[PDB]
């Protein structure tokens, strides 16, 4: 999810963009600014949140070993839900 | 169930693998 | 002692201890220690004047025959009085053996060289020379061998910076290249590796 | 090798020996470029008892 | 300030001086050793072209990375001009031809296109203009090249009033048009010269852009020995070893330099100027396969 | 003999479809061999192989003559080859993209492009960090 | 006009001449200079490109510096660049040569050969492969293809 | 009596010649010296095993191996069997490479230039087989100081078995093209002839002592890994000049060849690391699910092993003589000292001795006959 | 077991100095080398036809890096630093912080590549597979500057080269 | 006490002659050095800048570091005579693109953070 | 044989340091402190000496 600087420039998945008074931005003058369009946060943002009844799940992102690391995520806390520390999946227990 | 595989020999070895020098006497005298 | 365990030699362990005592009693003007390593590997410290001699003894006594210098070079450790440690790899032939000669000396005391002993010592101790501002006398011709013509400071010793103190480029109002006071666009990062725990603790020293 | 008769019977006299036995080129007869997995077995040290680090 | 441009470092290959230049006409004479002075300091430098990029290459290792921008400008067009100099807090216009070209005469050269740059560079915001012009420029020149100059001279005062305004003679250096032209030609006696070292107006360009009460300042930076041209091409056809462009070369080159002491010169920017006697043989050793001419004061 | 060679070389005339193929080929990729198509790109290239061949010359592309926006008849390079024919083109495996594609993520790329260096379309570098030294702003009124 | 059309013309015939016959000075400094070598070598074949193999300094027409550049060997560099006939191109190969490589942070390194020398095409790899390299040649033909120096010299 | 001054791998050379003979012969050195004895100290010993590669960059996992067994003999582990039966044969498939270049540049520079192009072929496809073991065709960084990086995939072996058995007729064609021929022999013949006890003296070692008839081979006196369980005939000089010299190469090659035969059918099974987790790194599967895995691959991955406080001098036969190290570590993860010896600054050093009385045209040969690349050189 | 190369003394016999001088004379070794010469004229050569013909890699090969993500879109790196500590030419320049989300992020990933040495050590000390070397290799430039890569220009070699990483890596991965 | 091994010196007398015959093989070289590398200074200037290295350590009263100071002058004499330098290296001994650094207070303040 | 000379030690002149990256330095000798974070008290042993932090500024490309 691109955003556009006031100026025109196009502000990156970290938030850079050259303000106004910037020299810096003559560098893109006759060139283009690199930036990736695939927000890595709103892409994860998107994935539905799985339900499992059991109160201790495990992730390793998928692929076995070819994810990350096998973990273990709690789910005894309802008010949220479980977040992967490496993947960002989420897990919740099925509240009512 | 599935058992050990990496690169191996075959079964009996590989054949024989010439290394002398061979420069022939085409032959007159 | 299973598969992963480095195996242990204790005949040469033996022979080399033995060969060390030898060459101590027979050079007792020169040598101060004698050392045989775990790996097998001898080494005999000597006093600086002892160079000439004991290297002689090694290269022609009919017991050592030690005909070949593998290796000379020079270690800097700030904290000693006498700043750098001079080592010389020998081979003999004759026994199929290795040994090593140590001494020192610091920044102002001339090393014999040791070339009328064995000719590869030349290159070597211009070397030395070189990285480490070791003088040696008697040297048939002692002068930088790797560095630039004109380089200013000794770069293997310990407090000579890495990067230098100057740095190269070519100037065109000039036309030539000069030499300028080195600037970084990336100084190189400096990591504490380090960890607390000590890992060997047959290494341990006194805490004094 | 895809060589006529009478230039491989030319270049063997040239060079004095048979040079069809023993090309420079390769053919099929190397390896496959997508091969199956592999297993790639365990060392000794992959035991669950007996094992303790300070004897190894 | 704007923070990004604070200086900083020792002043070096990779420092940064909190300078943005465009520097026009960066391509000629004066431009290489302009750009070299600046680049060596750290600034960043925008060098405007028209030419091939290969007549460019050679001011490439000038600068750090990223601290040379090449863009593309033809000065009959107002918007290269200002996409050129947007983001400059300096202005340097070198731009100059010594002959007249079927697109271009001494009038675009030497009086629109300063005029254009002068006038956009102040809408751009641009803090300082350097302009260059001649020394012997007046408006009743017989010769048009320093008619142009000196109308072109009160039109860039009239659209930048703060640009400082640098008036130098002949300029002698090892890619120049006088050693080398007087050395080419394998009258006399009435005309003076006052010639200047390049490395001096490239210092006094510096300098000019670093002192901050050079703003609205007209300056002549002439040599410190004045010669008379027939003693001065003897000297020139010694130093060689050798025994003793269409019009309007010749009737510049015939007349006499002026004198003009009103104005500041190089000694109130810091510098020395150099005789010529030190770099004449820096200049004239490639013309070979110490009795100095006589001088004026 | 020499009349089996003769009667391979006019095969391979044949082949290109006719004299003007034949010499379209020659004439972009100095060579006239005749192999069997392997499959077709979406760009326009076009791939072959020839078994018979030694190995390293057993695969080939024909390049397309109008890629992504610039005309390619004559100006081709090696980076025009998307990746999944870039692998089998390398002889990192054994199957062509279409016997087995690639696995499909939302985030690959519908569409290569080659090496732009040289090109409006360059790649320019830039820090991505944020500024870390916050100035003091000035009030806005006068404090007499 | 006509005048445009000849120019045009022309230029592209001395640059389908110039960029058909390019001969090479190798600056072989280090391992770089071994895929050098391997891009000569039969499998690659570059004489076939109208590339000769060595050519003379007096009579190249690009300098490719493959390997590293250390502060003793600058200034030779410099005088066999400024030696050469124009047009004359340089070509940086290997990380080394590019930027300074594994040996950057080194009191006996420059940090590049560019702050030497004008680079035209750089080489990426440690060292590029051969076939990198020839990517990087015929990367520099296209590159003297789309140069015009008799349409400058009209237009000015 | 004039001097010359032959500049600008890249060499410098000051002689003084009176006519057509050499008088004196001195070459300058530094022009790759990149410091990297001094670079090496700021690097953890894995950081600094690539730095091996770039010292003698034609004999890569030559360097590779006695940088790794340097550090094994500090460290008091072995690797595994078929680590070092993968070690020994890439060791002589680098000597292959490295007799291959040394002849066939040699010639060049005599002006032969045929054969270069006939075995650069060949040195391709080895680069070939390195790049299939390594994923890099010279800069491979592959033997570690606890085994190798990887085991072999899964066709190598056979493909390293169809390429060994034709080398044999391409150095046949090598020799056609050079050892009895007249102009290369009074080339060659007779031309930087060196005394068995100047040899020794000198510092020399490899075929620049085994040409005057010293019977001395480093794999046969001081093995190391699994040569002692491979036989090969030593080749042996008679006159120590350069022809006997370029004989005793080409017949290294054949030897190689055998000991390549013997290694590709004794190829054991088993792992290729050593096992022990605080030297080798585990696998990735073991990283992501054990816990001792992750923190023994995080700390050998930033802060590296320690290696107890010492001092080694580690010695190999490569394939330009004796290639040694002297390795000093203080107990932490960095080594304290690393001196390098490489065969190519005795023999430089005794350059000047062996060009006595020479023309100027034998200054190319006996250069091409010491072997010399002065990345190891310089270092 | 040592060898003799050159120890063979010639016959003195009237027919052996009489083949010696024919050799000699006549010039047979000379024109043996023409006929291997000949010979290697009439064999097929060993060009491919460069670019139309590529030469063969394997699936380990070390190419341009490229950054990866989950299947999810999601990037892999985490920000642990292990690449950048154990890169051998200090050519990783990382920084990172709390995403909007909390996420462990990287807002700076910099190689500069022509400090690299393309040794690929990054690959196999990352934990998540995040970083790895492509197979490309085509990738010169014109400028020293386009070779100092930002993690905008990484994260889009992945997007570019994804399929063929992940099938390299499927081939390769059982032996890591 | 103290008692140190020689490098080629006594005392400082025969440290000072040794001084003394090195300055003179540099003051009579420097002609040289100018006319063979093509330099653009003058014999002079040459000379000054001899007499100012010399010059530069002057303030040492120890002779094993003095007849060192004179073993490496002796080095580089042979560097220049051998003509094994270029123009560049002896150039490097003047600095003639290295910008002025002030020495007074102010201009330091001015220009940054360095003492 | 020997010189018996008497006074302090100095070998500035033979170092190669620039004469500024003498006088105008100060260095620090200490005990580094054992870090907070851990228990460990390996890394409080040797004595070390380290020089004064000068200017680190931000590179204008790349940062
Ligand atoms: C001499 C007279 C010319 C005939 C000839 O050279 O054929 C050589 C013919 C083929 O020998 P080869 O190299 O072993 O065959 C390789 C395959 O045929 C390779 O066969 P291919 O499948 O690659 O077919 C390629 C085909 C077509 O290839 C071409 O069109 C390129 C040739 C253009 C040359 C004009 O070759 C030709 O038909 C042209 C041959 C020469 C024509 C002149 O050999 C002979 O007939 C013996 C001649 C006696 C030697 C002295
Ligand atoms: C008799 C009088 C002589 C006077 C002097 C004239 C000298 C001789 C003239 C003959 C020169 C021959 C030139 C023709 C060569 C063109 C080759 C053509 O095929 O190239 C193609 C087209 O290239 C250019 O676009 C063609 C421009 C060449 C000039 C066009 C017409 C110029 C003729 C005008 C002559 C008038 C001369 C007046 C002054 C004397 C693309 O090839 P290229 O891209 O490379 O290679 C790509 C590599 N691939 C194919 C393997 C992938
Ligand atoms: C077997 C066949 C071989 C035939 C033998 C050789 C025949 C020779 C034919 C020559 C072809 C025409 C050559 C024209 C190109 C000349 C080189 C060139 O491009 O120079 C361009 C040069 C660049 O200069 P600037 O842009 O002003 O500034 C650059 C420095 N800052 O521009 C010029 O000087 C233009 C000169 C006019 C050329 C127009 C006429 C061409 C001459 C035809 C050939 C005459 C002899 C036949
Ligand atoms: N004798 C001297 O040298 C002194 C110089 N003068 C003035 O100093 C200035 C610079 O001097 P100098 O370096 O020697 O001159 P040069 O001829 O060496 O270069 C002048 C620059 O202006 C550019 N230029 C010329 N014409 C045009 C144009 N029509 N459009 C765009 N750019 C153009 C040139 O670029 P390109 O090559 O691409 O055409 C060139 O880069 C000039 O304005 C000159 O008048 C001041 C006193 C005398
Ligand atoms: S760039 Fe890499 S491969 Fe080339 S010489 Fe340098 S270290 Fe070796
Ligand atoms: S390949 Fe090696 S040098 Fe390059 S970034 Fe990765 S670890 Fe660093
Ligand atoms: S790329 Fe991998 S190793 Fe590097 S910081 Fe990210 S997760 Fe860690
Ligand atoms: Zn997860």
């Amino acid at each position: 999810g691109v955003r556009t600087s006031p100026t025109g420039e196009k502000v990156t998945h970290t938030g850079q963009a050259y303000d106004d008074g910037d020299y810096r931005r003559v560098r893109f003058s006759d060139r283009q600014k690199e930036v990736n369009e695939n927000f890595a946060i709103d892409l994860i943002a998107e994935q539905p949140v799985s339900e499992v009844g059991s109160r201790v799940i495990s992730c390793d992102g998928g692929g076995g070993a070819l994810g990350h690391p096998r973990v273990y995520i709690n789910l005894d806390k309802e008010t949220k839900t479980g977040t992967c520390g490496y993947c960002g999946l989420q897990f919740r227990q099925p509240h009512h | 169930a599935s058992k050990v595989k990496q690169d191996m020999p075959p079964p009996g070895g590989y054949g024989p693998i010439d290394y002398k020098r061979n420069l022939p006497r085409r032959g007159l005298s | 002692t299973r598969p992963t365990i480095r195996p242990r030699n204790d005949v040469v362990h033996k022979q080399l201890s033995a060969f060390g005592q030898y060459v101590a009693e027979i050079l007792p003007k020169y040598v101060q220690q004698v050392q045989v390593s775990c790996f097998n590997e001898l080494e005999i410290f000597i006093h600086p004047d002892g160079v000439i001699p004991v290297l002689t003894f090694l290269r022609d006594h009919t017991n050592a025959q030690f005909k070949s210098l593998a290796d000379l070079t020079a270690v800097d450790v700030p904290t000693r009085q006498n700043r750098f440690e001079i080592v010389y790899n020998l081979l003999s032939l004759r026994f199929n053996s290795r040994i090593r000669v140590k001494t020192y000396t610091d920044e102002l005391t001339p090393i014999e060289s040791s070339v009328t002993v064995y000719k590869a010592a030349n290159w070597y101790e211009r070397e030395i020379w070189d990285m480490f501002g070791v003088f040696f006398a008697n040297h048939p011709d002692l002068r930088r061998i790797l560095t630039d013509y004109g380089f200013e400071g000794h770069p293997f010793r310990k407090d000579f910076p890495l990067s230098g103190y100057v740095e190269l480029r070519y100037d065109d109002e000039v036309k030539r290249v000069v030499a300028e006071p080195v600037e970084l666009a990336q100084e190189f990062r400096k990591f504490d590796l380090n960890s607390p725990w000590e890992a060997f603790p047959a290494y341990r020293q006194p805490p004094e | 090798a895809s060589a006529t008769r009478v230039i491989q019977l030319l270049r063997n006299w040239a060079s004095g020996r048979d040079l069809q036995a023993k090309l420079q080129l390769r053919y099929q007869e190397i390896s496959k470029r997508t091969q199956p997995p592999p297993k790639l077995p365990v060392g000794p040290s992959h035991k669950l008892s007996n094992n303790y680090y300070c004897t190894r | 300030l704007h923070h990004a441009l604070i200086p900083h470092g020792k002043g070096g290959r990779s420092s940064v001086s909190g300078i943005v230049a465009t520097v026009f006409g960066a391509t000629g004479f004066l431009g290489r050793y302009v750009v070299n002075h600046l680049g060596r300091m750290g600034s960043q430098v925008i060098v405007p072209y028209r030419c091939e990029p290969y007549d460019t290459m050679h001011l490439r290792p000038m600068g750090d990375l990223g601290q040379i921008i090449f863009m593309e400008w033809n000065g009959k067009d107002k918007d290269s001009i200002r996409k050129v100099v947007e983001h400059s807090n300096v202005v340097i216009n070198l731009v100059g031809r010594e002959w007249e070209t079927k697109n271009f005469d001494f009038e675009d050269v030497f009086v629109k296109i300063p005029h254009a740059i002068a006038q956009v560079s102040k809408e751009a915001g641009v803090e300082k203009l350097i302009h260059i012009s001649h020394l012997n420029a007046d408006i009743k020149s017989p010769s048009r090249y320093l008619r142009s100059k000196a109308v072109g001279e009160k039109e860039v005062r009239a659209a930048f009033p703060e640009a400082t305004i640098i008036k130098p003679s002949d300029i002698f250096g090892r890619e120049d048009r006088f050693l080398n032209y007087f050395a080419s030609m394998r009258l006399g006696k009435e005309t003076v010269k006052q010639p200047v070292y390049i490395v001096d107006v490239s210092k006094g360009i510096i300098n000019a852009i670093k002192d901050p009460d050079a703003k609205g300042k007209t300056f002549a930076f002439v040599g410190p020995n004045r010669y008379l041209l027939f003693d001065l091409v003897q000297y020139i056809f010694a130093v060689a070893y050798r025994p003793f462009t269409t019009r309007d070369k010749v009737e510049r080159v015939h007349m006499s330099d002026m004198t003009l002491p009103h104005l500041p010169g190089l000694e109130d920017l810091g510098i020395q100027a150099t005789p010529l006697e030190l770099k004449a043989i820096e200049v004239l050793r490639r013309h070979r396969t110490v009795k100095p001419a006589k001088t004026v004061n | 003999e020499l009349v089996q060679v003769l009667r391979r070389g006019l095969q391979q005339v044949s082949g290109h479809g006719g004299l003007r193929g034949y010499l379209r080929v020659l004439f972009r990729a100095n060579d006239v061999r005749v192999g069997t198509l392997v499959g077709e790109d979406k760009y326009g290239n076009k791939y072959y192989e020839d078994n018979k061949q030694f190995f390293g010359r057993h695969r080939w592309v024909i390049y397309t003559t109008e890629m992504n926006g610039r005309d390619t008849f004559w100006d081709v390079d090696g980076s025009m080859v998307p990746p999944e024919w870039h692998r089998w083109l390398h002889c990192m495996t054994d199957d062509p993209p279409t016997t087995k594609p690639p696995t499909a993520r939302k985030y690959i790329w519908t569409n290569h492009k080659f090496n732009v260096s040289g090109t409006p379309q360059q790649y320019v570098p830039y820090s991505t960090t944020r500024k870390k030294i916050q100035e003091w702003v000035p009030p806005s009124t006068p404090y007499k | 006009s006509r005048g445009e059309y000849v120019v045009a013309k022309l230029d592209d015939l001395v640059n389908w001449a110039r960029r058909s016959s390019l001969w090479p000075m190798t600056f072989g400094l280090a391992c770089c200079a071994v895929e050098m070598m391997h891009m000569a070598a039969p499998r690659y074949d570059m004489d076939r490109f109208g590339v000769v193999f060595r050519a003379s300094p007096r009579q190249s027409d690009v300098m490719i510096v493959a390997g590293t550049l250390t502060n003793k060997m600058a200034p030779a560099l410099r005088k066999v660049y400024d030696q050469m006939p124009e047009p004359r191109y340089v070509v940086s190969m290997g990380s080394c040569a590019n930027g300074g490589g594994y040996y950057h942070y080194s009191y006996s390194v420059v940090r590049g050969c560019d702050r030497i020398v004008p680079v035209d095409i750089y080489v990426p790899g440690c060292p590029p492969t051969a076939e990198a390299l020839l990517y990087g040649i015929l990367q520099l033909q296209r590159k003297i293809k789309r140069e015009k120096r008799l349409r400058i010299w009209y237009r000015r | 009596n004039l001097t010359l001054n032959f500049g600008p791998g890249v060499l410098r050379l000051v002689m003084e010649l009176s006519g057509e003979m050499v008088r004196k012969c001195d070459p300058h050195i530094g022009l790759l010296h990149r410091g990297t004895e001094k670079l090496i100290e700021y690097k953890t010993y894995l950081q600094a095993l690539p730095y091996f590669d770039r010292l003698d960059y034609v004999s890569m996992m030559c360097n590779e191996q006695a940088y790794s067994l340097a550090v094994e003999k500090l460290l008091n582990i072995q690797p595994p069997p078929r680590a070092q039966w993968i070690r020994v044969l890439f060791g002589e498939i680098t000597r292959l490479l490295n007799h291959i270049m040394a002849v066939t540049t040699h010639a060049l520079d005599i002006g032969a230039m045929t054969p270069f192009f006939w075995m650069f072929e060949e040195r391709e496809k080895m680069f070939e087989f390195y790049e299939r073991v390594s994923g890099a065709r010279m800069h491979a960084a592959y033997i570690r100081p606890g085994g190798v990086h990887q085991d072999l995939p899964l066709g190598l072996l056979d493909d390293i078995y169809e390429f060994s058995k034709n080398f044999s007729f391409r150095i046949d064609e090598l020799e056609e093209m050079l050892t009895n021929n007249r102009i290369w022999r009074n080339r060659t013949v007779d031309i930087g002839v060196v005394t068995a006890e100047d040899a020794l003296n000198y510092g020399f070692s490899g075929v620049m002592l085994r040409g005057s008839g010293i019977q001395w081979d480093l794999r046969k006196t001081q093995p190391y890994d699994v040569y002692d369980q491979v036989e090969f005939d030593v080749p042996i000089g008679s006159r120590g000049d350069c022809y006997d010299r370029y004989l005793c190469r080409v017949e290294e090659m054949r030897q190689s060849l055998r000991i390549i035969s013997q290694c590709l059918n004794k190829m054991p099974p088993g792992e290729i690391k050593v096992d022990d987790a605080k030297v080798s790194p585990p696998k990735r599967a073991e990283m992501k699910t054990s816990m001792e895995s992750l923190i023994h691959h995080f700390k050998l991955y930033t802060e590296g092993y320690q290696v107890p406080p010492g001092a080694t001098y580690t010695a190999i036969e490569a394939p330009k003589g004796e290639f040694g190290v002297y390795l000093v570590s203080d107990g932490s993860s960095r080594p304290y000292r690393c001196k390098i010896k490489a065969p190519g600054f005795a023999h430089l050093a005794g350059l000047d001795k062996m060009s006595k009385g020479h023309m100027l045209a034998d200054v190319v040969a006996i250069i091409g006959t010491q072997d010399i690349v002065f990345g190891e050189v310089d270092r | 077991t040592y060898k003799f190369v050159n120890m063979r003394e010639p016959s003195m016999d009237m027919k052996s100095v009489t083949d010696r001088a024919a050799q000699t004379l006549l010039w047979t070794e000379l024109v043996r080398g023409l006929g291997m010469t000949l010979s290697y004229l009439f064999r097929e050569p060993a060009t491919i036809n460069y670019p139309f013909e590529k030469g063969p890699l394997s699936p380990r090969f070390r190419g341009e890096h490229a950054l990866r993500r989950y299947p999810s879109g999601e990037e892999r790196c985490i920000a642990c630093k292990l690449c950048e500590a154990v890169c051998p030419a200090q050519a990783i320049t990382i920084e990172a912080e709390p995403r909007a989300d909390g996420s462990r992020r990287t807002t700076r990933y910099d190689i500069d590549m022509t400090k690299c040495i393309y040794c690929g050590f990054c690959q196999e000390a990352c934990p998540v597979d995040a970083i790895v070397e492509g197979p490309n290799f085509e990738f010169s430039t014109e400028t020293h500057e386009e070779l100092l890569y930002n993690k905008e220009k990484l994260l889009n070699n992945g997007d570019k080269w994804e399929a063929e990483i992940a099938a390299n890596i499927q081939a390769d991965y059982l032996y890591r | 006490g103290t008692s140190v091994k020689p490098i080629f010196s006594r005392d400082m007398n025969e440290a000072k002659r040794r001084v003394r015959e090195l300055y003179r093989a540099w003051y009579r070289e420097v002609p040289n050095t100018v006319h063979l590398f093509q330099l653009d200074i003058s014999v002079k200037q040459g000379r000054d800048k001899v007499r100012e290295m010399f010059m530069k350590n002057a303030h040492v009263t120890d002779p094993r570091v003095v007849d060192l100071l004179v073993i490496k002058g002796k080095m580089e004499l042979e560097e220049t005579i051998n003509v094994w330098k270029q123009r560049t290296h002896i150039m490097r001994f003047f600095h003639e693109t290295e910008a002025p650094r002030p020495t007074d207070f102010l201009s330091k303040f001015y220009v940054g953070h360095d003492p | 044989q020997l010189i018996a000379v008497d006074e302090k030690l100095d070998i500035t002149t033979l170092t190669g340091v620039p004469e500024e990256h003498i006088k105008t330095r100060k260095v620090r000798i200490f005990v580094p402190a054992r870090n907070n974070m851990q228990s460990g008290v390996n890394n409080t042993k040797k004595w070390k000496m380290e020089f004064d932090t000068r200017e680190r500024w931000e590179n204008p490309l790349m940062g």
